[PDB]
């Protein structure tokens, strides 16, 4: 336990299939950094202590963390970065829930650290292919849809007249038949006494095959799955199954990883798609000192599965923190992904050809940040209008015709080779021109 | 929980539990 | 550097791997029981049934999970409503002794206000019983 | 969104089915307390931009959180308890996994906000029937097995010989055999190459089953049923069931609420006691400024279904951290919780007869730490030694006895009337005198 | 609808398979009671009017019950028995829940009645074979439990120390073995907060055994399997039958015919014995003048399926009270029972050789009643015990050993050709020479 | 068993998780009204005898309906609304078939009681949760 | 005030817990037999047959349910047939147990209208059976 010696060997050569975790961080002053880097390779018995009292394990011989190499953190005078490799046997194969359990499950409480965040994890190749993964990933599902070359556009219903199942449905069905391809079930709608949730189910299957008839593109709404039980869980998941709907969702870091993987499974053996919500995240990865960072949480996602996962917004953002995301998202999406400490990616993680999950950005307020958001994601996104759609003064199918204009025109216009940087407002204004309704969105 | 206050067993009490035994 | 032995050294619970409680220390305790308001009550049993065993689980399905048989022993007379002297108790398990020397003998406490046993510790091993060490268990 | 309005109504009575919540809460500099306690009242459906942009919603007219108090914190100059009642109606019955996507889903992402914990929930008598919670609770599991007036003994597994499932169940005879109630699976231990699970079952239930033989007590090993998928995970409650041994193990945390909810269930339709983990509480409890204190994640559980309950170490800690140890162990066991600041106790909670859950507590390396542990917990408690038991001369059986011997001798002292905090070192030491097991375990 | 020459048919000549049902009517002032057997012979689609205003339906031309008798009551000034004829082909096969919506469904809110009680019912050979019936009947009963030639004890467990299952169980187990055969679950005991019903299962188990080991004697327990719902209500039949206890119960008036059939049904194909308790009967049978007299519900319960039913107390009642008493009791276990208009039987009833049930008597709180119930009972009777065995001053099991005596002593008083009459007090003060707990408990 | 002041507590308050019963009340002649409402409260294992016999119980004791006002039923001279209130730990979560056997299970065949009518309950927010309740209700129904 | 023995303290069903019933007794039952036209039968098991057991459920799977092993003892001679007269049974008795002297055996009556066993109760007991208490069972 913690003897500096046994836990820290800096001369270690990392194994191709060793997990890889990197720690940012911050001993209690006068706690030298060998020490605490040493601490969390060992995962000591005793976190009150900071001490070797019981030491000389089968547990701690040859299946322990080793603190491979601690550097300093520029311009921060008590962070460190340390680096410990996991041997794969601690592991059990295809169960992100005791990946979790062996890497944060205690050290977070240990005396000796003041703060401890988890930034990075290599997740090597002979662990990857132990997961069933996402369902089906971003290629499948677009072959599924049928929608090529941009984003897909999607909008939370909040609606103005009830929360009653059947005006859920009827404000599906306006968004839907507007333009966009998805609604979304709000995160904490589950099953109420306002909404129970078969009769959403029922009133949005309804909404998605009207709007479906009506404009001959396949329609989705994220019908939440999450429950108290998993059983509840499975029982939603089949009805969806039984109505024949394309794509449903889970908040997967409050359900938790077990049911998470085990709906991610249903969804594969049924063809469902899985929307992923990242409910309680913040509470998690927000401090820049203390918890799991986000892109953590994304590639444990992809693991346990999901094919679209919500990722943020980049409005209001600076470039560095725009940096980050973008990291993120190239793990989200790519099959290898290269060392890349300005974007914070502090391994090279090879996927394995696990496929990729699309990421969910919130798009703003409005329609003008339509430019930014298809220069920075790219096609592979699908953009999340909150109030878009629904602030616009015509009501919601206009408002859903609006951003569906805006998309495709920075879309044709990227094509093009135009600078979306700086032409992106000039591409708008000239869409307004013959859409009336992104000429009224644009009044706004 | 209450504090236990002590009670003073009667005198011979030891006489007493003998006898029964017997 | 001594062995625990494996044989013959049943253990009954609480206070069983103390010294056999004397007169004053089996009055000190049932001074706590009063105090706290508890209901003091006998229970026994003979050596054969003294121990947790599982012989009426070959009657049934996959439901023996947390079912033992020998939990419940005997009560020796009545639960002692309103006890406030000790000296009760150890005549009553005095009497119960001598009822019942092949005996084990337990002193057992319910509290009413959370309807509950809430104590159960032993007062007797019988002589006769083998089953158990006389704290020379190593 | 975020009004100050709409959402802080400070004259707002508070109704008996509400939820109520109270947030320490760090507003950004410049941002008043009135404006942070609206914004985490309302989840606004923008956390980037801290503004009503779209206001007006059948969510947010009755089906809003009031935020109806705001406190300022006791030398703290920049924190706040923001105390937010929310209706009934906005939760699904039973559903421990929606009330925190209600409550924390999203709030601790808001950009008006620097920091954000939550300390506190009053869950009403109106949602706390809506579950089943404990399978069993303390007075069964005492009833079950026929342990009374003292507290229950255990030990965590780290064998000195091998990870394998043999040598596993070996430790467990010998620990069990000397005079502890229970033994541990540690929390990692799953089903990995060195151990599958049904392997270290069968031979913990030779072991489990050779102890009682031998004590004519009965025994348990806490089984980890914690899996990658609800299926796997109720194979090895299944499992456990068909060989009639009392108790399995859940990590609630890492394996989540929807499958702990499930497995709670499973346990009370089929009488097995549920040990409940607590990996990974420290990645959200441990920072005074963010997250959700373990007093939250505790109740949680309770509500989810637990028998036993991970709840810390006293050792260490000073007076103050004791007293909010001791609060969060009130709201474990107890039925009925009055108000008490001092012990970070927010709100009156009344659980209305639901189990409470039997807290585990490490006891230190050694016994002398026995007659505060007697004292603090009282008799309602598993008192688990991570090294008395082994890090005892003469090895595991002789260090449970030793441990047994002074967990009885201090709860004859005590009911005795002898103080404990006084007298406790007196009342090891005149166990020694006849116990060579306990008078080698303190020549250490 | 209420012609009274279509519906009143006085020499209609009873058919064999008919059901016959004898309503004791109570006329409004001024209808004569022609039109008012005529009315419920009809049970018109009009409850206010009391007038043929839609008439002619093939609901009405064969399918019609007809009055064919109506005679005065002796001593009383305005009401009539009126006989009323059903054809078989009414009547659902095997359904008790539709032959009480065919005959009382809606006729006792006609507005030409002021009160309306069903006293009999002829049930006739060809709708008495279509049902299951009781899952063993008397005999079948005596020879499963190996016991003859006496009634058999019982008595209901009120613990003094707590209503927990644990203390439930103990409280069995010293009833039990002092000599009653069964001890009873009381009927609001389902499950509960502060009783669970698994766990009052398995310690009701363990105590049954160990009074069955100890006496050498078949012990049961009622275990009360009343819930909610009938897949709850199964869940508890099987846990009985995987612990191999004798028997189960059930509230067969506040559950249901629907419920009780079922469970009678489930316990004919597992070899469950099925006690019957009838909670709420004093609802609908107690009023001369209105509802249903208990020995149609008795003889309901007979077809729906009972091994014992709660049969009353003939304590405190005077002759012509117990002449109505032992008559549903003849009802209950006799295989053909002859019209005495003076016992309250309207109808000769042939059972078709239906297996008997036999009848539940509360004995009184002492045990001098005890040649009363033997001679007014016979053998084929349980007597349940309130109090005897409790209110004894040397607790549960010497006053189980005092009933026990007690009904020996009268059995073979009554078999030695003594008049237990007469003679009923020199016989138990015969036997409390020779037993210390009789004379103990005739001190009281 | 009916003791009259065990089980009439006219200065109980009502809990908000208490199930609360209106029986409307026809005592036999002679027996007041306070001996009746309490042996309603009682619900007593003996219902012919209509007196105490085997008192004190943990059934009876915190597990008790309580009869906490009898009022007068205007015009009616025989007749009185006895209010017992129930504590919501007697109730199977969920079972309306229970509620019934604990309410209405015994107390209508009582001999102090000439007739027994249950006029109303009130069943608290508590009790109502753990329902599943109508499939749809009216306005899903629309 | 006394407690009801758990230890070797077994009954067998009707008439046990009376005193053992002497030959005017057991003639007087005969005559109650006689009398309304049953058939009198004894039956006799060893004392490890004698009570109530569960062994063949090992072979079972979850149909235990009111089955148990030893409700059947063994039959002496025939059920007598037009039986009158209660010094036959007496003489029967004597011959049982003078063949059988550790058994216990019981007399049975069987009325040929219900067809059904109607009764059963114990005649002898045997001295050496230490499984039953002779009526000073407390």
């Amino acid at each position: 336990k913690d003897y500096r010696l046994t836990y820290y060997t800096p001369d270690y050569v990392v194994r191709d299939t060793d997990i890889l975790a990197a720690f940012r961080m911050t001993p209690q002053p006068g706690v030298p950094p060998e020490e605490c880097g040493a601490a969390v390779a060992a995962e000591s018995s005793t976190g009150t202590w900071t001490t070797v009292w019981t030491d000389g394990l089968t547990s701690l011989d040859r299946y322990k963390g080793r603190c491979y190499d601690i550097e300093p953190v520029p311009g921060e005078d008590n962070q460190y970065i340390a680096y410990v490799a996991y041997p794969i046997d601690l592991f059990e194969e295809g169960s992100v829930t005791n990946m979790f359990t062996s890497i944060v499950g205690n050290v977070f409480g240990f005396k000796a650290l003041r703060a401890l965040r988890l930034e990075d994890l290599r997740i090597p190749p002979a662990y990857v292919k132990t997961f069933v993964g996402p369902p089906h990933g971003i290629q499948v599902e677009r072959d599924k849809l049928n929608k090529y070359g941009r984003g897909l556009l999607g909008c939370t219903i909040k609606p103005k007249l009830g929360l009653s199942a059947k005006n859920y449905g009827r404000a599906v069905y306006e968004c839907l038949r507007g333009g966009l391809d998805f609604t979304k079930d709000d995160e904490n709608v589950n099953s109420q006494p306002f909404m129970r949730w078969r009769d959403r189910f029922l009133f949005v299957a309804e909404a998605i095959y009207k709007a479906q008839a009506e404009t001959g593109e396949v329609k989705g709404h994220y019908l939440n799955a999450t429950a108290g039980t998993c059983e509840e869980m499975m029982k939603r998941a089949v009805c969806a199954k039984e109505l024949g709907v394309p794509i449903i969702m889970h908040d997967y870091l409050t359900g938790g990883f077990t049911a998470n993987t085990s709906l991610a499974i249903y969804c594969r053996d049924n063809g469902l798609l899985l929307h992923i919500h990242r409910a309680m995240h913040a509470v998690i990865d927000r401090q820049r000192n203390h918890g799991i960072h986000f892109r953590v949480l994304a590639k444990a996602l992809r693991m346990s599965g999901g094919d679209h996962l919500h990722s943020g917004t980049v409005v209001g953002k600076l470039e560095g923190e725009r940096e980050v995301t973008l990291g993120f998202v190239d793990l989200m999406r790519d099959d290898y992904v290269e060392k890349d400490r300005s974007r914070g990616i502090y391994f090279t993680q090879d996927w394995c050809s696990m496929p990729g999950v699309m990421p969910v950005a919130s798009g703003g307020i409005h329609v003008w940040h339509m430019p930014a958001l298809v220069e920075i994601f790219g096609d592979d996104a699908c953009l999340q209008f909150g109030g878009g759609t629904l602030g616009h003064p015509w009501g919601n199918a206009p408002g859903a015709a609006a951003n569906r204009v805006a998309l495709e025109a920075c879309t044709q216009a990227r094509n093009e080779g135009r600078d979306l940087a700086r032409e992106g407002g000039d591409v708008i204004r000239s869409a307004c021109k013959w859409s009336p309704e992104l000429a009224a969105a644009c009044e706004v | 929980r209450v504090s236990p206050t002590r009670s003073v067993l009667p005198a011979n009490w030891r006489q007493e539990l003998e006898s029964l035994r017997n | 550097m001594m062995v625990w032995t494996p044989v013959n050294n049943k253990m009954f619970e609480t206070f069983s791997y103390l010294p056999p409680l004397s007169d004053e220390q089996i009055a000190a305790q049932v001074d706590y029981i009063v105090a706290n308001g508890w209901i003091p009550c006998l229970e026994f049993a003979e050596s054969d049934k003294a121990y947790v065993s599982n012989e009426s689980a070959i009657r049934f399905g996959s439901v023996s999970c947390l079912y033992y048989d020998n939990r419940y022993w005997t009560m020796w007379k009545l639960p002692m409503f309103g006890c406030r002297d000790p000296m009760q108790v150890l005549r009553e398990i005095v009497a119960c002794t001598k009822a019942f020397p092949d005996a084990y003998v337990r002193l057992v406490a319910f509290d009413n206000q959370k309807q509950v046993q809430i104590m159960g510790f032993l007062v007797q091993r019988p002589k006769s019983a083998r089953d158990w060490q006389p704290a020379n268990k190593r």
